């Protein structure tokens, strides 16, 4: 039961660095989209106040 | 710039020397009739931010002003404006009746009820030119505020004076918080001390003619808005009135506290106000900023906010009180509107709609309202109860989340937490309040579980109030920490949990 | 870019709250070993 | 000349003066206002009218209105004996008691302190204080820029500070409301009716009152940067005492002057700020401090709005402040008071050639514990104490303690930390951290050493737990 | 009236001065105002010309004439600043007086070519281990140097100095060079500092005082960088090996910022405008070794960059890296984990080359960074700690003897040879039992043994930079008997 235990551990955190693989996968994927989004953003803003000027 | 005029419009009667007859102080031609935003042909004798009124007795607010060309404000919906409009400028601050005839009257900022109830009978016109009170004329107020919800009086404790600001975003009862105050407000109002006898404030900008007359609906069931000032803001408020909504409080708070009203003003929200004057200087192309919105916001509401004084013996003694809410955007602390109240404030209530989204209701954000007022405004026995709960509420929530004593201690907090709850629309007196907080603090009920305390503590409530209600007044009165009604809370208390089972 | 040391912790989500949950249970654990200690070492000093 | 109104949006006004725009820094007073109303001249734009920076209320006025040239910047008399009113950088005395009439008066417009001529050493100006002397002790007369937010214990430590520091101060004092609640005008003047390092009625007015209140627009609120400075070298040479200065706060002042950029049009920095405005905020920190015949052991708040730890503004300030107080509005979060963000505030006060080898050491050691403390927290996150190893709980229960041990509720604070001020020695917070280190509290709870003053004294505190178990 | 080389003050404000006349006055000169202010117009309008303020110009009322004295931007050339504290004004510094500087040049020096350029093989005196180590300066070189707030950027650069100043002090054939180092956007308290310890480090002895004051122009900020150009280029093609230090670079970027958001030039990103590429990079590129036909002499180049909560992408960090030859990364949390020096190791990187590299450091590094390396591969295992592999443990350990001997002293340069030897213990495996904790004050007693006993050996690998296996083996036992008895 502990050679179970210690291999159930190594492939539960198997599964788990998948599942964390995958949701960093989005999760940097909205990151540059909000990266360029913002910078873009506060690009934009000042285009507006250069227009306000 | 544009020469407004360098077209004959008054070009012609210039080289013709056909314009000397123009009114050149206080009236005119338009120099510009366009987006309401009103330049004037002369009346650069008009005093600066004066009062301007058209032909079409129209009100202007002339702010910007070229030589005699102006940014005037149009105050109305003006679809039938006319190029080179007259414009016989008032040349005034603008003011308007004040007097508690408004009080249990509800009319507009400038006296304009919209219900059938009549012209203004609020007494004097006051012009809102209202700047901050004096270092003689303001010091230290204490004095306790209508909080009349469990926990609002007990951590935030509610002070004569004290300007609140409640963070909670869109549909968070908002509305629903400045009912409960009004409840609360209504018991006090509804008492002859006449600095309990609040004869005070309260709006919800943006307000629209469905919202105002559910508004009216509640607080005229409420009685207490005989005693009280609202004005609904709808869906067409214009930017020129929805922006001096708030300074029509400041002028209406001076004319009572500053005559030692102990009186508080509920004006929400100033974001809508940002929205509104920055929908003016864009019809005015004035330099915008962060969300377009204007960076001098900070003094301009300051003009309101940061002026909070609460009537000392110098303003009459009452109390110019306000209740400010927040509005989080997505929890955007550095929100124009939200960082302003942030860098504004001194001291906050947050409430947590996602205490709400997990279903709370009360939920208000416990440890993020700030409350450096202090209990300072509360009972010396709620004072003291607090004291405990302070951190007794802190445990419940620093291990929130699961030593079976430390089990014990955090079963007891969620219990209390549980407890501390409210309904719907159901705001009280604090003597039930500090009932519930003896009941805690001897633990009356936290073997009752929870669930069995959901009406293990409606049920201790009614047999204390069947059994104490004599002494709830007694310690209501007294106020001060009484061991002679503690001990009858003791064996009232045997009573409604221990009868209880 | 760079990771922090408690980089999750410093953002403290629900894996931080666990991490501040955890430390009541485990630091609460000590603690009544410290304060039993305590109480021992009183109860030693008393004679 | 004399200028006349002519067109304006309010203060962004170039009035009609006969003549040209005055030199400089003119700053004109409004003839015909409700009041004396001195406008500034700030925009060179001839036209025989300047577009002037007016500081009040440009209500009321009618076009045309002929306002009284006067050429340059406000003049108001300064020393040590305009000490006991409160008055405004105009002079205008807001303490009810009519102009307090010094000797001292000129210009606020003026150079900084000269590249050979200033003074070239720093002392540690030791107060005592529990976490500053822990980790960053301060020195004399230096750029100490407070990094706390709004409502996050600036005014709460700025309270328990003055309370420590201000009745003593090493000669006369300054503190300016820059943008204060009114609220807190009026509690301030109560409170230093009742503090006596100035003294309202008394003349123990070792210290000086000033008012940039919110309600203040920024016309003024903006501007009493010059009066700072300025009374600051008076308390170099005029006032000429070992000052330490208080001004709160700055965030709403250049974020004011940022509020005018608009006005004038000038362009909106990455905050929208004026494009100068860091350059004025730079130089407006290089006036007034410790020389030859000059010191200023000047307190400066570093405001730190929607808690925006990288702000442009936040940027500025990092940029000149020869001091660092790193609030953890976190630690507070957590409880903490004091709640200073400890590995990251800097001062050279900490440092083997200054805190001595033993003092930097042991507080670099600490910064390397607690931010252990920090790693291991989510490692534990992960997986917790089950797995927390010999050198690990030990590290953890340690970190804690360190924790613990670093805040200390005040007697001010009193009033809502109930627990009243620890005084804390220098020798005694070393010998804590050197205990520490060792562990001095191993079978004793670190609960003790939070909240608290001396090491010994939470012993102390253990024990009473002992009891109260 | 003038219109050919002198100007009325048509309309200002912030300094902004657009004057008429002086139309045919030439382009970008700094000529003096109708207060005599000496000052440069760039923004030549079709009725005018913009001019900025050189600093502030309160002593100029509105409609000031101002005579387009038709001058360029020169500044002084020669090592007699070096040691002198002088601003870039003809200016005092500390108030350090007349360097003995007669001088000026024009701003119409230009960047070596190709050819111009000459081969960097100068092993920089860095005075930090890892400085060195992994990757120190060329002849001429450039490498950024990303940093924070009070982060040690200051300090490495102390290190640098007081291993440079010792040859600055001193006259070794190779090492002989120009030192000037910007603190650009320095508070008073700072610069003094600066200057007081350049006495006392003795690096006033041989050092051109540069740096831009908060109080400091804007139009000075942007001049600055030329200002040091023209100041390295002296002794560049003075054959004389230079070093600048863009100390800070930011600071002026927003300088010209503003300055050109008065002139209503266009903002670009975060209001940086193309000159980020353009004036910066018109410096920048420079950064190399003044050819033997150019002199011989070296241009060195130290640019500061400030890590805006690491704002990685920087416009400023963007043409940055396109431009670095070289990056100085910080782990600051490091030391603020107790490791300072807190290196960003894997972080840090160095394009430059190893043209300047010394074979005997140079084959220490080759194995110390595999093993940095290496430890960093797996570091994250260290947490764990327990079951460590063998192979994992004993590099580790490596790894822990070197984050033992990871750290750097404040001001405190050393013998780059003597950083090597310890290296080469390493390499012995002469370390693995040194406990970590004390294995560092061990290293620095094993080089006491040496600076006294083997410092002949030291001198003898020194001069020889060959490392003879009898000379190897003779500091070992050296090394061996310091450190067994220690």
């Amino acid at each position: 039961s502990t050679t179970s235990e210690q291999s159930a551990r190594m492939t539960a955190m198997d599964n788990a660095s998948k599942n964390a693989s995958e949701m960093i996968d989005k999760l940097t994927l909205t990151f540059n989209r909000t990266r360029q989004a913002v910078i873009t953003k506060e690009l934009i803003e000042i285009i507006s106040g250069a227009a306000a000027l | 710039k544009t020469g407004t005029a360098e077209v004959s419009s008054i070009l012609e009667e210039r080289i013709l020397g056909a314009d000397t007859s123009v009114d050149l102080e206080e009236t005119g031609r338009v120099l510009s009739i366009g987006d309401g935003i009103a330049r004037v042909h002369g009346l650069r004798n008009v005093q600066a931010e004066e009062m301007v009124e058209f032909s079409s007795g129209l009100k202007g607010m002339s702010l910007n002003l070229e030589p005699d060309n102006v940014g005037v404000v149009v105050f109305g919906n003006d679809k039938l404006i006319k190029e080179g409009d007259i414009v016989k400028r008032t040349g005034a601050i603008v003011d308007v009746p004040v007097g508690e005839e408004l009080l249990g009257r509800v009319v507009d900022a400038l006296g304009n009820a919209i219900d059938g109830k009549g012209p203004i009978g609020s007494k004097a016109r006051r012009r809102v030119g209202l700047k901050a009170p004096g270092i003689i004329p303001r010091i230290s107020v204490r004095e306790p505020m209508q909080t009349g919800i469990k926990a609002v009086d007990s951590l935030v404790p509610i002070g004569r004076g004290q300007r609140e600001l409640i963070i909670g975003d869109r549909q968070t009862g908002k509305t629903s918080i400045a009912i409960d105050t009004i409840i609360n407000q209504k018991r006090f109002n509804d008492g002859t001390d006449e600095k309990k006898k609040l004869y005070c404030i309260y709006v919800a900008i943006g307000q629209k003619r469905s919202t105002v007359a559910q508004l009216v609906k509640r607080l005229t069931d409420a009685d207490a808005m005989k005693y009280t000032i609202v004005v609904s803001a709808t869906a067409s408020d214009a930017a020129p009135l929805q922006y001096l909504a708030p300074y029509s409080g400041c002028s209406m708070g001076e004319y009572f506290r500053d005559n030692g009203k102990h009186a508080l003003i509920i004006y929400d929200d100033l974001s809508k106000q940002a929205v509104a004057y920055r929908q003016m200087s864009l019809l005015l192309r004035r330099p915008p900023g962060r969300e377009a919105y204007p960076g001098d916001v900070f003094y301009l509401h300051s003009r309101l906010l940061e002026r909070a004084a609460k009537m000392n013996d110098a303003f009459g003694g009452g109390s110019l009180t306000a209740l400010p809410v927040i509005e989080t955007q997505a929890g955007d602390v550095s929100a124009y509107i939200p960082t302003n109240v942030i860098s504004i404030t001194d001291g906050q209530i947050f409430l947590e709609t996602e205490l709400f989204y997990k279903g709370i209701r009360p939920a208000i954000n416990v440890g993020l309202s700030v409350s450096r007022v202090g209990s300072a405004a509360q009972t010396r026995a709620m004072k003291q109860v607090a004291g405990t709960m302070k951190l007794e509420l802190a445990q419940y929530r620093e291990v929130a989340a699961f030593d079976a004593a430390t089990q014990q201690l955090l079963s007891r907090g969620v219990r209390l937490t549980e407890l501390l709850k409210q309904g719907q629309y159901s705001p009280m007196a604090i003597e039930e309040q500090v009932a519930v907080i003896y009941a805690g603090v001897r633990g009356y009920l936290d073997k009752l579980e929870p669930s069995k305390i959901t009406k293990f503590e409606n049920a201790f409530l009614s047999h204390v109030i069947s059994q104490h209600q004599a002494l709830l007044g007694k310690i209501r009165t007294d106020g001060k920490i009484s061991e002679e009604s503690d001990a009858k809370l003791k064996e009232i208390v045997t009573n409604f949990l221990a009868g209880f089972e | 870019v760079r990771s922090s040391a408690g980089a999750v912790r410093d953002a403290g989500g629900a894996f931080g709250k666990r991490e501040q949950a955890e430390e009541e249970r485990y630091f609460r654990a000590r603690a009544k070993e410290q304060l039993a200690a305590l109480k021992k070492h009183h109860e030693n000093e008393i004679s | 000349t004399t200028g006349r109104i002519v067109a304006v949006i309010g203060a962004v006004v170039d009035v009609q003066f006969d003549e040209g725009l005055p030199p400089i820094l003119n700053a004109l007073e409004v003839q015909g206002r409700e009041t004396r109303l001195v406008l500034e001249v700030a925009q060179h734009l001839g036209e025989s009218t300047v577009r002037t920076i007016a500081m009040d209320g440009t209500e009321g006025l009618v076009r045309g209105q002929k306002v009284l040239d006067s050429g340059a910047p406000i003049r108001i008399p300064v020393g040590p004996e305009t000490l006991g009113r409160i008055m405004n950088v105009i002079g205008e005395p807001i303490d009810e008691r009519g102009p307090i009439k010094t000797k001292q008066f000129a210009a606020i417009h003026a150079e900084a302190p000269e590249f050979v001529e200033m003074s070239v050493e720093q002392e540690i100006l030791v107060t005592g204080i529990k976490v500053v002397d822990l980790l960053a002790p301060y020195a004399k007369g230096g750029k100490i820029g407070l990094f706390g937010g709004a409502g996050v214990g600036k005014t709460v430590l700025i309270m328990e500070l003055i309370n420590n520091v201000a009745k003593a101060h090493g000669g006369y004092s300054v503190f300016a409301g820059v943008g204060e609640r009114t609220r807190e005008g009026n509690d301030l003047y109560h409170e230093m009716i009742e503090s006596g390092v100035i003294n309202l009625k008394d003349a123990t007015s070792k210290v000086a009152l000033v008012y940039g209140q919110m309600n203040e627009p920024p016309g003024a609120r903006a501007r009493v940067a010059l009066t700072g400075l300025t009374v600051a070298e008076y308390f170099r040479d005029q006032e000429g005492q070992d000052v330490l200065l208080f001004i709160d706060n700055i965030f709403r002042f250049t974020q004011a002057g940022s509020e005018v950029s608009a006005l004038l049009g000038r362009i909106p920095s990455a905050v929208g700020y004026q494009p100068t405005l860091a350059t004025d905020m730079g130089t407006m920190q290089e006036r007034i401090t410790t020389t030859k015949k000059g010191s200023i052991t000047s307190v400066q708040a570093i405001y730190v709005p929607a808690d925006d730890l990288t702000d442009p503004a936040p940027a500025t300030t990092f940029a000149h402040l020869d001091a660092t107080t790193v609030l953890s509005r976190a630690i507070a979060e957590l409880g903490i008071y004091p709640a200073v963000d400890p590995l990251d505030s800097t001062s050279r006060i900490m440092d083997p050639n200054i805190v001595g080898s033993e003092h930097y050491d042991v507080a670099r050691g600490v910064q390397k514990i607690l931010q252990d403390y920090k790693s291991l927290q989510d490692i534990i996150a992960i997986l917790g104490m089950d797995e927390l190893s010999e050198e690990d709980k030990l590290t953890v229960s340690r970190a804690r303690k360190i924790q613990r041990f670093l805040s200390q509720p005040f007697q001010v604070a009193e009033v809502f930390t109930g627990h009243l001020g620890k005084l804390v020695p220098l020798k005694e917070t070393i010998k804590g951290f050197q205990q520490i280190l060792a562990g001095e509290y191993d079978h004793l709870p670190e609960q003790a050493f939070y909240m608290v003053g001396p090491i010994e004294e939470a012993v102390a505190k253990a024990d009473k737990l002992a009891e109260e178990h």
